[PDB]
């Protein structure tokens, strides 16, 4: 149509796997813990649809035309994440597709992909104090900053 | 779940309030929407001079609905002769699984909300944004942007291809202000940036020495 109303570029809508937008981390993973090693890796995917974002020659992320950044407490260090529960011990870490782990709060750097979808990787780790098994969780923010 | 139907907001300053969509995109389970406004500086701010109302609401399943912004007396100590930068934050708050050993994630979305006063108030389509000056210096550009509005640069090559696709650090250019970037020199600039409606217009630049305008 030569005629119609305004048409704007609509907000990226995230979608998941698991209608709660939950990762399943699994059993504390105490052994792991103890060998030093950090606990088992688990993928989420989170897809970002109706804002179109891939182009000829790249994507909103890519091109850094969005911004992301994941929010919640920050554990022992830097590159890690507290987590609630009745575990002790640990925290999280999270990690994007060339092993940049997010901080609290911090951008994460703008990076060609690999899918109108963002890969990420969790793992639990040791967080300095004395490791209890219990039950553990975490909900983190993850905020899409619009240029 | 909970998606926004734009990527910035114009807020016209000849009127008290504006509503933007959203939408409860999870079609089985209720998400909650909680809704604030930031200063320029993304600090919180709460009882003016633009609010957003509800802050929080629920969505059910499936459910569209709308946020308001409204302006409050104060809204006329802004400057009437430029915009001032404010930004709208929508975040949800999903519903509480009782999952043992779970991450859960809640997306917050962060757009630009521009307050437009009526003095400089805009017709659909009409660009401000090819009065950018470019001046080479050492290791890039010196860009002025001489008008009343915020304006947001996304690329710059030698060639609109270059401008669309290739590697460049956005940035955005407060209304009559300049700010360096890091730049190959191109013979002809191109430059792209994002206009009201989330379009990536491409604009062609001419040097005449050091400083390059939009080509006539
Ligand atoms: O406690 C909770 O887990 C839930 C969160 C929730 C609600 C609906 C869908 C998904 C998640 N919660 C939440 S989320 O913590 C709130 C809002 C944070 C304040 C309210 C109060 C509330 C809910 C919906 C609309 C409201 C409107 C005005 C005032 C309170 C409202 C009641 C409430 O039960
Ligand atoms: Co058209």
């Amino acid at each position: 149509a030569a005629f119609h109303g305004e048409v704007v570029r609509p907000a990226c809508t995230l979608a998941m796997e698991d209608a709660w937008q939950i990762i399943d981390m699994g059993e504390t993973p105490v052994r792991d813990l103890q060998n030093g090693f950090s606990g088992p890796e688990r993928k989420f995917s989170l897809r970002l649809r109706n804002c179109e974002f891939n182009s000829q020659g790249g994507n909103l992320f890519s091109d850094s035309r969005i911004r992301v950044t994941f929010d919640g407490v920050r554990g022992e260090t830097p590159d890690k994440f507290n987590l609630s529960g009745q575990a002790k011990g640990i925290n999280l870490q999270i990690a994007d597709v060339r092993g940049n782990i997010a901080r609290a709060g911090k951008v994460m750097p703008a990076i060609p992909l690999t899918e109108e979808a963002l890969d990420y990787t969790l793992r639990i780790v040791r967080n300095g104090k004395k490791l209890e098994a219990g039950n553990y969780f975490a909900v983190l923010g993850f905020r899409v900053d619009y240029e | 779940a909970v998606s926004l139907d734009r990527t910035r907001a114009v807020f016209d300053g000849s009127e008290k309030s504006m509503t933007l969509d959203i939408s409860n995109d999870n079609k089985q389970l209720p998400y909650l929407a909680q809704a604030w406004i930031e200063n320029e500086n993304q600090e919180k701010i709460i009882t003016g001079p633009v609010i957003a109302t509800p802050p929080v609401q629920r969505l059910e399943p499936g459910a569209k609905s709308m946020v308001r912004l409204s302006t409050t007396p104060d809204i006329s100590k802004l400057p009437q002769d430029r915009e001032s930068l404010f930004y709208f934050n929508l975040r949800e708050i999903p519903p509480r699984s009782e999952k043992a050993n779970v991450l859960q994630i809640a997306l917050q979305t962060k757009i630009k909300l521009f307050y437009r006063p009526a003095a400089i108030k805009t017709r659909p389509n009409e660009v401000w944004q090819d009065q950018l000056i470019l001046n080479k210096v050492s290791g890039g550009y010196r860009i002025e942007n001489p008008t009343p509005y915020y304006v947001t640069v996304i690329g710059l090559g030698g060639s609109e291809k270059q401008a669309e696709e290739g590697e460049f650090e956005t940035v955005m250019l407060s209304p009559r202000s300049e700010q360096t970037v890091k730049s190959a020199n191109y013979n002809t600039p191109y430059l792209s940036y994002i206009n009201d409606y989330g379009g990536r217009p491409v604009l062609s630049f001419i040097c005449n020495g050091s400083r390059c305008s939009v080509k006539k």
